[PDB]
C-alpha cells in the first residue's frame, strides 16, 4: 500500500543459528554487550523484529513476493496421499488382464 | 562480548532505518519537485527534518565505539563516515550567528540589483539579465558597466560578513583537530591504512601545483590567440603584449571562455555538425532520445533500464497547470526505484544531456549492493567524470553516421576537425587556471598565510600571476570580489571542478585503448566493445569501499591523477596553434595595465 506496509516482520537478530525446520516467536530484547538492560530499548539493547516498508514505487528485487514450499515424506505408511490416474474402462466379455 | 562485534550489530539496524527514512524523504523531495504547489513544502519540509534528526540521534550514539580498537575496514569506513561532528560543536550562540549569517550571504547574493546611473528605475538582477548582457553584447562600456556596478554595489555587502564567516569556520574546523577550514574541505581525497595506496591530505596541494605546470605551455599559446583575435573586436583597448581585461572574457567572472566562439573562430565558413534538423524532420520525440541512449548504454555491456525508470520518470514538460523547476538531475530515490527528471526538447544539446544523465543512472545502478553510507562516488569528483565521457563519445561524427541523424558519408575535413577541437578547449582547458587560482587564494585565506588587510591585493596579484587577467579599474580594500561568485558566497566546495577535469580524460584514453583504437583521441567512441564496459564495471561497483586511488587503478594503470591524456587529447589544436603565433608575442606581461596611461 501506499504510505507504507508495516504489518510484514522478519526477524534480524539472534544469538544461534537456526537448525533445519525450527519457527521461533519469541519477542525479547537481543542484548549485544554486556550490561543487563532488562527488557528496555537503548544502547547495545535492540528489539529483534522490524518490518518491512513496502510501497508500490519499488524495483523488482524489493516488492513483496509470496512463497509456499511444498515437502514430502514417507515414514511408514502404506497408503496415504496419492496423485490420481486413469480410471481403466472396464470391458467384458474379453479376457486378458 | 568485544568492542568490534558490537559495531557490525548496530549498524545493521542502522542500515535499515535509514535506508527506510531516506527513502521517505527522497520521495517527498521528489514529490514536490515535480510538482509545486503549497501543501507540498511543508510534506517536503517535515520528511526532511525528521530524517535530519534522526541522522543526528544516530551520530550522537555512534561516539560509544572508539575508532581505535576496530580492525575490520568497511566498518571503519562507515563508522567514521558516521562519527564526524561536523558542525554543531560550537556553542549555540555562535551556532546561530553561522546559520544567520549564511543565509544572508545567500540571500544577498540571489537578489541583488544594480540600475542605470542616468535613470535609476530600470534595475535587473543577476540571473535575467546581467549575465544575459554580459554574454550577448559587444559594447565596451556597457560590459564594463555591468562589471563594475555588480562589484561595486552587491560586493560590498559581502565583506563584513565574510570576515565573519572565516573566523567561525576556523573555529569549527579547529574544534575537530583540522588546523583550520582547508584541511577539513581537502579532507576528502584523504586516505589512511591501506599500505600501499595511502594519501595524506597535505600532498593535494603539492599534486595540483605539480601537475598545472605542465598545461601552461598550451594555456599560453590559447591565450595568446584569443588576444590576438580579440584585438579585432575592440581595436585600440588591448595591447598585444599585455593581459586581457577581466570584462571581455564571456560573462561576469571569466569562469568559461565558451561565449566568445563568435570572435575566434578559426574556420568561419564551415558550420560544424548540429543534427537537429533531422531530428525534427524525422518526427522524433521525447521518448526515441531515451530509447536510443539506452541502446548505447546497452551496447557497451551494462544492464538494461529497471522498467520502473520508463512508468515514473517524468521526461516531458507537463503542460498545462503543473509548473515545476526541471534542471536536468538523475535520482536515487533508494530501494531499488532510478527516475529522470529533465524537460525535454527535440534538439542536439538534450539529446546529449540525455546521455549525461543516463550515465550517473547507470553508475547509481551499478553500487546499488553496497551498505548506505557508502553509496556514493570514490571521492567528489568520479560522479560527473564517468557522466561526462559517455557524452564525450555520443558527440563524435563516426558515431552520428551509424545512427542515421547524418549522411552515411559526409565527407569530414581537417578544418571542421579544427573548429570542434576549439570549440572544446574554450571550455576544458579555459576554466582550469582560474579554479587553481580560486582555490589557492581560499586555501590561503583560510590558513592565515594572508591578513585580512591584504585580501583584494593579494588576489588581483595572483591573477595577473596565474590566469592572465587585469582588472580594469582599481580595487581598493572596501571591495569584496571573490564573494561575488556563487560556489564562494554558498559555502560549496571548488577543487572537484580541477579534478574532475582529468580524470575524465583519463578515464577516456584508458578506455579507448581497450577499444583498440587507431586513430587521434577526438575521434574514438567506446560503443560495440565489451571489453571496455568490463573494464567501467570492475570500478563502477566499487562506491568508497576501496579508497579512491585503488579504484582509479582498476581502469587506468597508474596511483595519482595525470595531466598526459589531456595533452594527447588537445595534440592537434596544439600543433596547429603553435603553426599560428609567428608574429605575436606568445605570453603576457604583469605591467600594463588599462588605466596606467
Ligand atoms: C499536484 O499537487 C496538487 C496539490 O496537492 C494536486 O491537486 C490535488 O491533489 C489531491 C491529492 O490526491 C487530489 O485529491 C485533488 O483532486 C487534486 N486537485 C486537483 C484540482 O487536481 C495534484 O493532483 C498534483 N498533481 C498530480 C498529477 O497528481
Ligand atoms: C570484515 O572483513 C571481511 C574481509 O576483510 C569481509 O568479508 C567479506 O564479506 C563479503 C560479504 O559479507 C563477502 O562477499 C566477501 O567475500 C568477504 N571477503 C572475504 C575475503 O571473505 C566482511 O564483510 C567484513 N565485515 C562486514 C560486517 O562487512
Ligand atoms: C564529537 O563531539 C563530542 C562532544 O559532543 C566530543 O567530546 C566527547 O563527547 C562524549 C559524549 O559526551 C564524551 O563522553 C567524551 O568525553 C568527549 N570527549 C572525548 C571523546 O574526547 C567528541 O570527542 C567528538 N568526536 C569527534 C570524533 O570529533
Ligand atoms: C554496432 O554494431 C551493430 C551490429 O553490428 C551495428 O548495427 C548494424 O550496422 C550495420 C552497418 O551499416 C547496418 O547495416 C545494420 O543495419 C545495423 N543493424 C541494426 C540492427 O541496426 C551498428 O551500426 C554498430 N554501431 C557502431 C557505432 O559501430
Ligand atoms: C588540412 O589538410 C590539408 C591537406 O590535406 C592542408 O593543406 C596543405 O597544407 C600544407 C601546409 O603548408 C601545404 O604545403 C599544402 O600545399 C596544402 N595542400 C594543398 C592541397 O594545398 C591544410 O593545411 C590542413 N589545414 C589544417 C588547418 O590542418
Ligand atoms: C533489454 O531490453 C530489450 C528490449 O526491452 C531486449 O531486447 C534486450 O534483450 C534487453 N537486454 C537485457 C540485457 O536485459
Amino acid at each position: 500500500k501506499p504510505s507504507g506496509n508495516y504489518n510484514y516482520l522478519y526477524r534480524l537478530f539472534r544469538k544461534s543459528k537456526l537448525k533445519p525446520f525450527e519457527r521461533d516467536i519469541s519477542t525479547e530484547i537481543y542484548q549485544a554487550g554486556n550490561k543487563p538492560c532488562n527488557g528496555v530499548a537503548g544502547s547495545n539493547c535492540y528489539s529483534p523484529l522490524q518490518s518491512y516498508g513496502f510501497r508500490p514505487t519499488y524495483g523488482v528485487g524489493h516488492q513483496p513476493y509470496r512463497v509456499v514450499v511444498l515437502s514430502f515424506e514417507l515414514l511408514h505408511a502404506p497408503a496415504t496421499v496419492c496423485g490420481p490416474k486413469k480410471s481403466t474402462n472396464l470391458v467384458k466379455n474379453k479376457c486378458v488382464n | 562480548s568485544t568492542i568490534e562485534e558490537q559495531a557490525k550489530t548496530f549498524l545493521d539496524k542502522f542500515n535499515h532505518e535509514a535506508e527506510d527514512l531516506f527513502y521517505q524523504s527522497s520521495l517527498a523531495s521528489w514529490n514536490y519537485n515535480t510538482n509545486i504547489t503549497e501543501e507540498n513544502v511543508q510534506n517536503m519540509n517535515n520528511a526532511g527534518d525528521k530524517w535530519s534528526a534522526f541522522l543526528k540521534e544516530q551520530s550522537t550514539l555512534a561516539q560509544m565505539y572508539p575508532l581505535q580498537e576496530i580492525q575490520n575496514l568497511t566498518v571503519k569506513l562507515q563508522l567514521q563516515a558516521l562519527q564526524q561532528n561536523g558542525s554543531s560543536v560550537l556553542s549555540e550562540d555562535k551556532s546561530k550567528r553561522l546559520n544567520t549569517i549564511l543565509n544572508t550571504m545567500s540571500t544577498i547574493y540571489s537578489t541583488g540589483k544594480v540600475c542605470n546611473p542616468d535613470n535609476p528605475q530600470e534595475c535587473l538582477l543577476l540571473e535575467p539579465g546581467l549575465n544575459e548582457i554580459m554574454a550577448n553584447s559587444l559594447d565596451y562600456n556597457e560590459r564594463l558597466w555591468a562589471w563594475e556596478s555588480w562589484r561595486s554595489e552587491v560586493g560590498k555587502q559581502l565583506r563584513p560578513l565574510y570576515e565573519e564567516y572565516v573566523v567561525l569556520k576556523n573555529e569549527m574546523a579547529r574544534a575537530n583537530h583540522y588546523e583550520d577550514y582547508g584541511d577539513y574541505w581537502r579532507g576528502d581525497y584523504e586516505v589512511n591504512g591501506v599500505d600501499g595506496y595511502d594519501y595524506s591530505r597535505g600532498q593535494l596541494i603539492e599534486d595540483v601545483e605539480h601537475t598545472f605546470e605542465e598545461i601552461k605551455p598550451l594555456y599560453e599559446h590559447l591565450h595568446a590567440y584569443v588576444r590576438a583575435k580579440l584585438m579585432n573586436a575592440y581595436p585600440s583597448y588591448i595591447s598585444p603584449i599585455g593581459c586581457l581585461p577581466a570584462h571581455l572574457l564571456g560573462d561576469m567572472w571569466g569562469r568559461f571562455w565558451t561565449n566568445l566562439y563568435s570572435l575566434t573562430v578559426p574556420f568561419g565558413q564551415k558550420p560544424n555538425i548540429d543534427v537537429t534538423d533531422a531530428m525534427v524532420d524525422q518526427a522524433w520525440d521525447a521518448q526515441r532520445i531515451f530509447k536510443e541512449a539506452e541502446k548505447f548504454f546497452v551496447s557497451v555491456g551494462l544492464p538494461n533500464m529497471t522498467q520502473g525508470f520508463w512508468e515514473n520518470s517524468m521526461l516531458t514538460d507537463p503542460g498545462n497547470v503543473q509548473k515545476a523547476v526541471c534542471h536536468p538531475t538523475a535520482w536515487d530515490l533508494g530501494k531499488g526505484d532510478f527516475r529522470i527528471l529533465m524537460c525535454t526538447k527535440v534538439t542536439m544539446d538534450d539529446f546529449l544531456t540525455a546521455h549525461h544523465e543516463m550515465g550517473h543512472i547507470q553508475y547509481d545502478m551499478a553500487y546499488a549492493a553496497q551498505p548506505f553510507l557508502l553509496r556514493n562516488g570514490a571521492n567528489e569528483g568520479f560522479h560527473e567524470a564517468v557522466g561526462e565521457i559517455m557524452s564525450l563519445s555520443a558527440a563524435t561524427p563516426k558515431h552520428l553516421k551509424s545512427i542515421g541523424l547524418l549522411s552515411p558519408d559526409f565527407q569530414e575535413d581537417n578544418e571542421t576537425e579544427i573548429n570542434f577541437l576549439l570549440k572544446q578547449a574554450l571550455t576544458i582547458v579555459g576554466t582550469l587556471p582560474f579554479t587553481y587560482m580560486l582555490e589557492k587564494w581560499r586555501w590561503m585565506v583560510f590558513k592565515g598565510e594572508i591578513p585580512k588587510d591584504q585580501w583584494m591585493k593579494k588576489w588581483w596579484e595572483m591573477k595577473r600571476e596565474i590566469v592572465g587577467v587585469v582588472e580594469p579599474v582599481p580595487h581598493d580594500e572596501t571591495y569584496c570580489d571573490p564573494a561575488s561568485l556563487f560556489h564562494v558566497s554558498n559555502d560549496y566546495s571548488f577543487i572537484r571542478y580541477y579534478t574532475r577535469t582529468l580524470y575524465q580524460f583519463q578515464f577516456q584514453e584508458a578506455l579507448c585503448q581497450a577499444a583498440k583504437h587507431e586513430g587521434p583521441l577526438h575521434k574514438c567512441d567506446i560503443s560495440n566493445s565489451t571489453e571496455a564496459g568490463q573494464k567501467l564495471f570492475n570500478m563502477l561497483r566499487l562506491g568508497k569501499s576501496e579508497p579512491w586511488t585503488l579504484a582509479l587503478e582498476n581502469v587506468v594503470g597508474a596511483k595519482n591523477m595525470n595531466v598526459r591524456p589531456l595533452l594527447n587529447y588537445f595534440e592537434p589544436l596544439f600543433t596547429w596553434l603553435k603553426d599560428q603565433n609567428k608574429n605575436s608575442f606568445v605570453g603576457w606581461s604583469t605591467d600594463w595595465s588599462p588605466y596606467a596611461d
